[PDB]
């Protein structure tokens, strides 16, 4: 109840409710060490709010304070005047870059590949051609770097700023800063290089089963040497492939140590490494001695990635433990305890009390391949934009299949060609009311009312006055393909079910099942399961209604099976119930369930099948 | 000449004989008289009718109506041989009015449901209202009302819910649409 409020150590943690506000409204907002002059004066927040959808009423404490608490970019929104020169356009066409720091959370293959991927999204569009050099300056130098990087503008540590970069111009124009305390991924959790065993090349599937437990990263049970391994698929106990996990403290790639460990301390040159260091290299390549004097008996390897357990905090990787006391209870799972900012810990002792070790349990992080998309951009000249599907927007949002948006196109092109040697990116981002609208699907999540499209979800509980959006989809599920059609949620068992193509998925706590998502086959209805119009739960029966085409269908939500010899037409029970209808929905109590199509509903009364209320969508759900 | 909006069911209810019948020799409109004094025009129909459709047994043999169209022009061919099952108003033998403001329509018109609904269809719903919707947004109270928004979809008379619809009423005395040949059901479900 009263949450007790605590500070980890390493983390500093004050920022109390607008606190940061103050800190986090000069950063992309200009306005410096004095809390922001909106006291005789009252701008600020007000362009804060401009952006990101126009909730307008002020300071919005209570809404808006968890916009600046999502993970953005580091660039600025307003004023395009910090240091890139006023014309924001590279001069060319053929363009370097250069990698000169990398990170540990990825082998530098990975790395090297997901920043290729990063550029190509711009030259598939454009003329510009971008060729990586190893020597020398370049048109852009790609590193990593923590708080105090050394071009002035500072990182804050973990989450927050994701990265900025600058734009076209001299020396630091157009180079590209990733921050380092952040969880570098492919954008669905940690991500390691296997090293050794029967599947030496592959990437750690995560999570994987063994003994009957999920496992999310590197492992040492099973083991009694200590060393980390993981499975190289979902089920171990009948693939069988794995491999071990890259650490400094167990092997090392290359050189001439021979695989053995790295040696701390080592000395080089009058300095005692503790850590491997790049110090001496330019192919910005961690290196370390494998004996306590690199310089006397010239020992090395190198370390190519790093496997952790634990991320941040203090115990430098270590696993949790659990259970685990903290503030006087045990946990069993991570927690949040003692966080006021949501984030999920775990201690790395079975008691923090006596200890105070604890760590932060991996969350997803952040793909790489994206983030340096919009920060290349930035390098191209681009600015941020204001439109929620566009790359180039400032905060942070993972989509499986990305998508350059036109908004994007548009910008880029502007500056540069399009296409040497007629197309374009096709749908933009719908609005609101202003024009007509046929949802792709209607739905009942949890308690809010989701209305769907294209990549964008417009929600709210029960306003009918005005939902919020839009946002993409993939903010809540990401291998949902660009276009749904209908979808529901098992008010039995709090399942989100999702309809699409020939296919449907079938997410849980965030996250969907192993082997959906799976045809409509093996659903229940027959190969007709080319598409489908609407679906939904009854608020009284209790069931699923699969509505495609003329024909409706039947679902067994409380059991596996399947009714006899459905496909029957509307011909029985429904009634006034139009052919195809978009989309179907049954709210909370009441005992109507909601039919849509064209642009108006028909109020259907399931304590009698019968009908009742026609009203137009717009005017009535959706707010206008 | 101003007819009102009505639903194709209520013409087989509101109305006292309906049949398809045919112009073989207009008889042509003869005399009359009234206040301004003047004779009475009236246009007169020689027709043959295939079958009827509810009303009295003395079948007609001629349709009538009124002078002008301005007043309600029946005006239909002769010759051409197009059928029409007009239920005009029902006047001893074969004696039926047929006012421009009567559900009238070439027989080729009406759609495979419209058709199959002059024997059982549209007879079942008479003990039932068809309510039409002023406006999206717009409500039912009466359990045997039906919401009949043709305006809302299609402007026109001739619109869906017209073309392939008819208000049945319930077994509780309470009403609704249809689209089939089958009456006997609630809700779908099987045995738990
Ligand atoms: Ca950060
Ligand atoms: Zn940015
Ligand atoms: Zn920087």
């Amino acid at each position: 109840a009263p949450s007790p409020i605590i500070k980890f150590p390493g983390d500093v943690a004050p920022k109390t409710d607008k606190e940061l506000a103050v800190q986090y409204l000069n950063t992309f907002y200009g306005c410096p060490k004095e809390s922001c002059n909106l006291f005789v004066l009252k701008d600020t927040l007000k362009k804060m709010q401009k952006f990101f959808g126009l909730p307008q009423t002020g300071d919005l404490d209570q809404n808006t304070i968890e916009t600046m608490r999502k993970p953005r970019c580091g660039n600025p929104d307003v004023a395009n005047y910090n240091f890139f020169p006023r014309k924001p356009k590279w001069d060319k066409n053929q363009i370097t870059y250069r990698i000169i720091g990398y990170t540990p959370d990825l082998d530098p293959e990975t790395v090297d590949d997901a920043f290729a991927r990063a550029f190509q999204v711009w030259s598939d569009v454009t003329p510009l051609r971008f060729s990586r050099i190893h020597d020398g300056e370049a048109d852009i130098m790609i590193n990593f770097g923590r708080w105090e990087h050394g071009d002035g503008y500072p990182f804050d540590g973990k989450d927050g700023l994701l990265a900025h970069a600058f734009a076209p111009g001299t020396g630091v124009g157009g180079d590209s800063h990733f921050d380092d305390d952040e969880l570098w991924t492919l954008g669905e959790g940690q991500v390691v290089r296997v090293k050794y065993g029967n599947a030496d090349g592959e990437y750690c599937k995560f999570p994987f089963l063994f003994n009957g437990k999920e496992y999310n990263s590197c492992t040492d049970t099973g083991r009694s040497d200590g060393f980390l391994w993981c499975s190289t698929t979902y089920n171990f106990e009948k693939d069988g492939k794995y491999g071990f996990c890259p650490h400094e403290a167990l092997f090392t790639m290359g050189g001439n140590a021979e695989g053995q460990p790295c040696k701390f301390p080592f000395r080089f040159q009058g300095t005692s490494y503790d850590s491997c260091t790049t110090e001496g290299r330019t192919d910005g390549y961690r290196w370390c001695g494998t004996t306590e004097d690199y310089d006397r008996d010239k020992k090395y390897g190198f370390c190519p990635e790093t496997a952790m357990s634990t991320v941040g905090g203090n115990s430098e990787g270590a696993p949790c433990v659990f259970p685990f006391t903290f503030l006087g209870n045990k946990y069993e799972s991570c927690t949040s305890a003692g966080r006021s900012d949501g984030k999920m810990w775990c201690a790395t002792t079975a008691n923090y009390d006596d200890d105070r070790k604890w760590g932060f349990c991996p969350d997803q992080g952040y793909s790489l391949f994206l983030v340096a998309a919009h920060a290349f951009g930035h390098a191209m000249g681009l600015e941020h934009s204001q439109d929620p599907g566009a790359l180039m927007a400032p905060i942070y949002t993972y989509t499986k299949n990305f998508r350059l948006s036109q908004d994007d196109i548009k910008g880029i092109q502007e500056l540069y060609g399009a296409s040497p040697d007629t197309p374009t990116l096709g749908p933009v981002t719908p609005e609101i009311c202003k024009q007509d609208i046929v949802f792709d699907g209607i739905a009942q999540i949890r308690g809010e009312i989701f209305f769907f499209k294209d990549r964008f979800i417009w929600r709210t509980v029960t306003p009918r006055d005005k939902p919020m959006g839009p946002l993409l989809v993939a903010t809540f599920w990401p291998e949902l393909p660009e276009k749904i059609d209908a979808v529901y949620e098992a008010p039995q068992e709090e399942k989100a079910v999702f309809f699409a193509g020939n296919e449907y998925w079938i997410y849980s706590a965030s996250t969907l099942e192993r082997g959906y998502p799976k045809p409509l086959t093996s659903l229940g209805l027959p190969p007709d399961v080319q598409r489908v119009d609407a679906a939904f739960n009854w608020s009284k029966n209790k069931k699923t209604y699969i509505f495609a085409g003329d024909k409706f269908w039947r679902y067994n939500e409380v059991k596996k099976k399947m009714d006899p010899g459905f496909p029957k037409l509307i011909a029985d029970a429904w009634n006034a119930i139009p052919d195809n209808l978009d989309a179907v929905v049954d709210l909370q109590g009441g005992g109507h369930s909601y039919f849509f199509k064209g642009a108006y509903y028909l109020k259907l009364e399931n304590q009698s099948l019968k009908s009742v209320k026609f009203g137009s969508i717009k005017s009535d759900w959706l707010g206008c | 000449c101003s007819c009102s909006p009505v639903h194709p069911q209520q013409a087989f209810c509101n109305a006292d004989v309906v049949i398809r019948a045919k112009a073989v020799s207009e008889k042509e409109v003869d005399s009359g008289n009234d206040i301004y004094g003047n004779p009475i025009k009236r246009i007169q129909y020689e027709i043959k009718q295939i079958k009827m459709f509810k009303g009295p047994e003395k079948d007609i043999e001629f349709i009538y109506t009124a002078p002008s169209s301005a007043v309600c022009g029946v005006s239909l061919d002769v010759g051409g041989k197009k059928e029409y099952l007009i239920a005009g108003k029902a006047e001893g033998d074969g004696k039926m009015h047929i006012t421009l403001c009567d559900f009238i329509v070439p027989w080729d018109t009406l759609s495979t449901t419209q058709k199959k609904s002059l024997n059982h269809r549209y007879q079942m719903g008479c003990e039932c209202k068809i309510t039409r919707c002023p406006m999206i947004p717009c409500y039912i109270s009466s359990p045997d009302e039906c919401l009949w928004m043709d305006w809302v979809t299609e402007k026109n008379i001739n619109g869906h819910q017209a073309k392939f619809f008819a208000c049945i009423k319930r077994s509780d005395g309470s009403c609704a649409w249809y689209r089939g040949a089958a009456p006997p059901k609630q809700e779908f479900l099987d045995i738990e």
